[PDB]
């Protein structure tokens, strides 16, 4: 909302004046990533043992 | 009725890294970032429905394609 200020003499007279904006929000991600192994996939469930 | 060779069979009469997938992963909380500091028919529609259950309790080798035509 905004301020104002009177003025004198000929000019339009001042009416205060109201901004009504609207911002819209973004998208984003992060990705990483992990492997693992042939090996690993038989040691971490019971394969090989 | 069970051998003497026990560790050729229980792979031979018969996963946990998915158990320990959602353990880290989904038993986890809020993360991440972090701050500091009726005798037969009745049998038989139990069955069907159940047969969805188990069918949709999981999910290649086959494929079937289906036609309608004359003799």
């Amino acid at each position: 909302h905004q301020p104002l200020i009177a003025r004198d003499g000929p000019h339009p007279v001042e009416q205060p004046v109201h901004n009504y904006m609207t911002k819209v929000i973004d998208r984003r991600a992060l990705n990483a990533a992990f492997s693992l192994a042939t090996e690993a996939i038989a040691l971490l469930t019971g394969e090989a043992l | 009725t069970k051998p003497l060779p026990t560790a050729p069979m229980a792979w031979a009469e018969s996963s946990p890294r998915e158990l320990a997938g959602h353990a880290p992963l989904r038993r986890v909380l809020r993360p991440p970032i972090a701050r500091r500091d009726t005798r037969a028919t009745r049998d038989d529609t139990e069955q069907a429905v159940d047969k969805i259950l188990r069918g949709a309790r999981r999910a290649p080798r086959y494929h079937l394609t289906r036609q309608v035509t004359l003799t």
